[PDB]
């Protein structure tokens, strides 16, 4: 199915996307520009955010991680289990399964059937041409227009500055000359009430591009290479990794950082369709704009399923009050 | 001489060049492009007297019905109001029309779209009767498009007035044929459509530098007594 | 104009005889869009002259000399008038500019 | 005033074959020689004679000849042979086109054909062209030899390129500099002293050639022939060839201007020599993102690039003296 | 029928229309020079410009995508399934539809019948002529000019690096020896309020381009060569086509990038008719320009729908309030 | 068998994860900014706090010290019974073990 | 308005050397003054301090130290109550803060 998500997430101290190396001192956090009102012309601030690659990233760990427990599980990329992005890079033409059998990258239905990661997000064989477009498209991470526009540029970025204890085994604190590496550095963690979007094109897994459709009985069958039972598998799978999409596992340094996180508010509406993009959290008035779409595309003949957490929304059109993401996803797997 | 005076406020130009790889552009439209969006026009405002088998027939036709009623081979001049730029651009140009080379052969190539923030366009007719008077102002807007269907272009107004034989100096395009009598801009410009010619034209355009940018600014020729008055400024023309 | 002697003080943020480095400081002064952010970090900047002069004292190289008090007004009587941003940039970044140059410190 | 005449074709060639008319008249002689340009034709006026321009001629193609011997269908790594020629082919078809213009025009004979010329003299050719409704087989576009040689020998002896090779693929920048309002024989030849022969840099290390801007940045800083571009304005046009894969193409025609980097580069330089070109070389090779970041500050006289590229370069290696950042000052007014 | 859209968007955090670096490690964004006055002078400002060649790839990727939904969907080539739309060739005579049956380019009739986006989108056939033009033209994607005015310098595009980490079986990671693919790219990300104005001809979709009226009972009514039920059916996935292109649906790097996308103001006018352009998105002064427009289109007799969200456009001109994109798509689809 | 912990504890004259001066006699505790949503606007207050890292560092320290008692406590590196936080250094390739032995870092399995 | 320098020069003696006094804390709480009120504690602790060097500046050869005048109160006084936005107040209190680190020449 296809699915939309926006909503607002407050999200404090966390070094996600930084730029500077583990070696290299002072690691930096990615910044993005945004342009906002500021009840003048518009005025362009540069905030830290978070990138989409990232986001991806995530998403994909979340998937393999549903999809291993599942029974289908074997017919995924060696390199999935790894958390490996690199899907089919450049100078290979054969891959490796998730049982280490063989795949051939020629024909899309045979790569999008034996192998699962390539079919929810896409992939690309430079050496033979194939390609699909990923079905799951990230957004940015950007603070929302009203916060920054209240914090007035108070900087909203901590360096804070620690190292390591490497000692010689005499106990001497060696220098450079010695073979410890008492190196001093510094983490940027950011804060802010930011918004995020996501959508999934569930709706097309199992689908080759090539041939989307059949055509054996004079009408519309979808072109499913895969077992049904093995695309709604995967379809819950796709799903389920949501759950810790909104949880505190959409970043990098876990282990030192562990980001807080929280979702105040979103919405999320899905018809088994084509379906209007929602309008990102940035934009402080995104409930409204969002309202009159999904109310417009349901007076269109549009059979929308909106579910919304901590909002109001429209109070008159059809949704329900979602009280978490776990219960937004079972929702979301209830009308498969 | 009624002439035909319009305003083209539209960012980019899209018309190349006889040119391959990169696609160089002209810095201004050339007499061909504006004939063939006037034809366009004419086609879509009024179809029935332009009725063809195929639409290279139908462009023909209303390019020569133009023609006849324009003062001369010498064709629509322009005059640049804003300064002149080359921008560059990268396009996904496929190569399918050679020999071989399948049908999907797409690789990046390179082609600038001049840059304007506001351009005149002046139709020089030998006074066209009334009731197409209307008809040939009509056709003059609903200027959608230029060059290829990339640069999009709109009309900010339509007017037909005399040159009231006014000295000032040539703000326009004229051929370097008879204006040679008179910080020179002369360039081969296909004055006429091919459909299965080339005369060199002049234009008001300088690579002068103020500070540190070039763009491309006026030229302040010699004075013309031919000329007209737009918005309170006077530019002169060339007409035969 | 009162900007090598600053400059030399921010110098002692960034060179490796002083193996802290300020780094967060000169962004701070260097992306400074009005009156208040760039005197906030201009001030955490000079916060650290005892970090930087134990760590010359500590060190062997003589310690690091902070600004005169006789320029610390002339900053403020400058940056007052600049209202506009644009013109602003052009001394906040130049605080920072400075802030990398040579400045032989220790032999 | 003999004023030659120069075809209007390309305002590419045409400014190659016009811009070498003035080397042409140099070993020829042709004393007070001056460049009117019109747009696209760029008219030459002078007080010569055609026959001492066919000797000055046949002199540059004899010198040109003689450098192209030096190495070896002969095929040399010159300028005019394989150093900025992409297409194999023509590595031994100019050879053979420059020797029959020299032993048609020794024997006083004008040359009777015309021949195909290549993207590097006017990438506006190529292989195709749109006639009404698709392209014309072969090469549509032919040139006279007499101007094709011409062009070819403004080339060769003006225009400064840079070749990178990195393994399998291949790199060819190609840079000409444009006057707008006029030049004197001088100004031509003080233009004409930044080319240099045999840019095949390759190695690893100077990984930086790529960037086209930032590898002519690298190009002008070693240069110092003449701060011309601050009396006189100046205009470049530039174009990468690319050989990934045997698969011939431009990917970059933009047009910037030469006057504002020569002008930062004089202003930088004019305190110190010494702290000046081991600051940008150091920047270049450690902080490619920084020296992108330097050059669009030039070309957008943007205050926040300089500190950036300044941080960029001090995080890893670079010394960043006083006496530089004194001159940055000063430039930012 | 035929509609003009014109307006101004906010978007930022993007790479679009990036100069590939399919050689250089290095991925630039689009690099344009843009006019503008200064106080007194005309300066130059390098900003990007989206190329609406990608918007009008996104457009027919839209209307294919909404027109697999409607049962009138076989009547499409098989190329436009895969985003495709190269129509053929001088080498190609011959029509795939999606079913796979042969269609012939004898005339522009029986292929505007047998093949919808080819009616839309245009065609060419170099072998026979036969040159049909796109019904659909977008603008190229810029910042306005006060936009330009107001921020004047700043750099405004963030070059990110990013890099693929691919170790071997166990741990290890190579540069450049070990026969692993370790990349690290940088991409260039824009901001800023862009301008933007498209055309849509639907009046003339179904209707041959050489032919546009029979004129066979002495009343040229339009030659529609094709089923009106269907014909609706087209105007409709066409008109929808849009809601995928002020969503976040424009460019390239959308799995990476995703923008966020916000339409700040349109003005868009519907008619019947032929009508003119509007204007440009990028001129600051191109409200008034809107108006003006209009004001001498409707006295020169043209039956004009205005239609504007965020935006006055004067009081003395029927203009219809517009909350959203989903607003104007319902308010369109009733003609 | 996976375990989450959440919950709330007071601290009292803590002085945890401190910066330490280093070249100063003030010896700062570290600060961090974090967002209050507040009943007039979302706002950014700099607080007090202690970092992950020295949480994850006293968590390694508690479970060398409860795996010591353990009879496989003997599968452990000299660094850690020394209660020292760096794992493999750079420009090191072999592990120094609780025993005394040698253990290499070629494979991830054995190193486990 | 000329007071400025005559605080700062009070202020300097809490963080200079040849006094044995380091009193950072209350340099960081009247220059991280958010808000009026803790501005002025923080100005009343500094001054608190005015006799613990006074007393011993003459018991180590130095100058008495310029402790600031009730009109350099006065000023600051009518400063503060005419700041109830903390946008300048932030600056306002950086101002006379930046003054104690600075290399003033009290003992000769």
């Amino acid at each position: 199915m296809y699915v939309r998500i926006s909503g607002r997430i407050r999200l404090n101290a966390h070094s996600l996307n930084a730029q500077g190396g583990g070696g290299t001192n002072y690691i930096e956090i990615t910044k993005t520009k945004v342009t906002v009102r500021t009840e003048n012309g518009w005025t362009v601030v540069e905030v830290p955010a978070i990138t989409g690659n990232m986001l991806k990233h995530w998403h994909f760990v979340g998937f393999v991680d549903y999809f291993k427990t599942t029974p289908y599980g074997v017919n995924l990329t060696e390199r999935a289990l790894r958390y490996n992005g690199t899907r089919f890079g450049q100078g290979e033409t054969t891959a490796t399964k998730a049982n280490g059998a063989t795949v051939q990258l020629n024909d899309e239905a045979t790569i999008i059937k034996e192998l699962a990661d390539a079919d929810v997000h896409g992939f690309l064989a430079p050496k033979t041409g194939r390609r699909r477009v990923s079905l799951v498209k990230a957004s940015f991470i950007l603070p929302t227009e009203d916060f920054i526009k209240e914090v007035e540029g108070e900087r909203l970025i901590t360096a804070i500055k620690h190292n390591r204890v490497d000692v010689d085994e005499k106990g001497a604190i060696g220098s450079s000359k010695e073979g410890t590496a008492q190196m001093l550095f510094s983490r940027e963690y950011a804060t802010g009430l930011y918004g995020f979007s996501i959508v999934l094109d569930l709706g097309l897994v199992g689908i080759p591009q090539g041939l989307p459709v059949k055509f054996e009985e004079n009408q519309p069958r979808p072109n499913i290479v895969i077992d049904p039972n093995e695309r709604k598998a995967r379809i819950e799978s796709a799903l389920k990794a949501l759950i810790p999409m909104l949880s505190g596992y959409i970043g990098a340094n876990l282990a030192r950082s562990f980001p807080v996180f929280k979702v105040e508010e979103l919405v999320a509406i899905a018809s088994e369709g084509p379906i209007p993009a929602l309008v990102h959290g940035f934009y402080e008035d995104y409930i409204e704009a969002n309202r009159s779409i999904i109310k417009n595309a349901r007076a269109l003949g549009f059979n929308i399923e909106v579910f919304t957490y901590n909002v109001d929304l429209g109070e008159d059109i059809e949704a329900t009050k979602v009280s978490s993401v776990e219960e937004l996803v079972a929702n979301l797997v209830k009308m498969v | 001489m009624d002439i035909l005076l319009v305003c083209l406020r539209f960012p980019f130009f899209s018309v190349a060049k006889r040119s391959y790889q990169v696609r160089t552009s002209f810095l201004l439209p050339p007499p061909s492009a504006l004939k063939g969006a006037l034809a366009k026009g004419l086609i879509l405002l009024k179809p029935e007297k332009y009725a063809s088998s195929s639409l290279d027939e139908a462009a023909l036709k209303a390019i020569k019905e133009i023609e006849s009623k324009l003062v001369d081979i010498k064709a629509v001049s322009v005059a640049p109001l804003s300064p002149l730029i080359r921008n560059a651009f990268l396009l996904k140009r496929l190569r399918n029309l050679e020999s071989g080379s399948n049908a999907e052969k797409s690789d990046a190539m390179r082609r600038e779209y001049t840059f304007t923030r506001e351009l005149l366009v002046a139709y020089i007719f030998k006074n066209l009767t009334q009731e197409e008077k209307n008809l040939y102002l009509k056709a003059a807007m609903l200027i959608d498009v230029i060059g290829d269907t990339e640069s999009l272009a709109t009309p900010v107004w339509a007017s037909f007035v005399k040159p009231e034989d006014k000295k000032a100096p040539l703000a326009f395009s004229a051929p370097y044929t008879e204006i040679y009598s008179l910080r020179m801009y002369i360039e081969k410009m296909r004055v006429s459509p091919e459909y299965s010619q080339e005369e060199i034209f002049y234009l008001p355009i300088e690579e002068r530098r103020y500070k540190r940018i070039v763009y491309y600014a006026r030229i302040y020729p010699p004075e013309v007594e031919k000329a007209l008055t737009v918005d309170g400024e006077v530019l002169g023309i060339w007409i035969p | 104009g009162w900007i090598r002697n600053i400059g030399r003080y921010l110098s002692y943020l960034v060179d490796d005889t002083f193996e802290e480095y300020a780094y967060d400081v000169v962004d701070g002064i260097a992306k400074a869009r009005t009156q208040e952010e760039l005197l906030e970090g201009v001030y955490k900047a000079l916060r650290l002259a005892p970090k930087l002069k134990k760590k010359a004292e500590s060190k062997g190289c003589p310690p690091p000399r902070i600004p005169s008090p006789e320029d610390i007004e002339a900053l403020e009587e400058k940056v007052e008038q600049l209202s506009n941003p644009k013109d602003l940039r052009k001394l906040a970044v130049s605080l920072a500019l400075w802030a990398f140059a040579s400045w032989n410190n220790c032999p | 005033f003999n004023e030659f005449k120069t075809p209007q074709i390309d305002p590419i060639f045409d400014l190659y074959v016009a811009y070498g008319y003035v080397v042409s008249l140099i070993r020829g002689g042709a004393k007070e020689a001056t460049l009117i340009p019109h747009g696209a034709s760029y008219l030459i006026q002078t007080d010569v004679s055609n026959e001492e321009f066919r000797h000055g001629l046949v002199d540059a193609l004899s010198s040109m000849l003689s450098l192209h011997i030096a190495l070896a269908k002969l095929v040399s790594d010159a300028d005019f042979s394989a150093g900025a020629n992409i297409n194999n082919v023509y590595w031994d078809s100019v050879p053979r086109n420059l020797e029959k213009l020299m032993k048609d025009l020794e024997k006083k004979r004008s040359v009777k054909g015309t021949a195909t010329i290549p993207i590097t003299l006017m990438p506006s050719a190529g292989k195709y062209m749109l006639k009404h409704f698709g392209v014309q087989g072969g090469n549509p576009i032919k040139v006279d030899l007499l101007n094709y040689a011409l062009a070819w020998v403004g080339f060769h002896y003006y225009t400064p390129y840079i070749k990178y090779a990195k393994g399998d693929t291949t790199w060819i920048h190609i840079y000409q500099i444009a006057p707008v309002e006029e030049v004197d024989m001088i100004s031509i030849l003080s233009l004409k002293d930044l080319k240099m022969h045999l840019p095949h840099y390759y190695e690893s290390n100077l990984d930086f050639l790529i960037n086209r801007r930032l590898a002519l940045l690298y190009h002008l800083l070693h240069s110092e022939a003449l701060e011309l571009f601050t009396e006189k304005e100046f205009v470049i046009h530039s174009y990468t060839l690319e050989r990934s894969g045997n698969n011939q193409a431009i990917r970059s025609f933009e047009e910037e201007e030469i006057g504002k980097l020569m002008d930062f580069l004089w202003k930088l330089k004019r305190r110190d020599f010494y702290h000046a070109i081991k600051f940008i070389d150091d920047l270049l090779k450690k902080a490619t993102e920084g020296a992108l970041a330097l050059i669009d500050a030039i070309m957008n006289e943007r205050l926040e690039g300089f500190y950036t590229a300044l941080k960029l370069g001090k995080k890893a290696g670079v010394v960043s003296s006083r006496e530089i950042v004194a001159a940055l000052e000063d430039i930012i007014c």
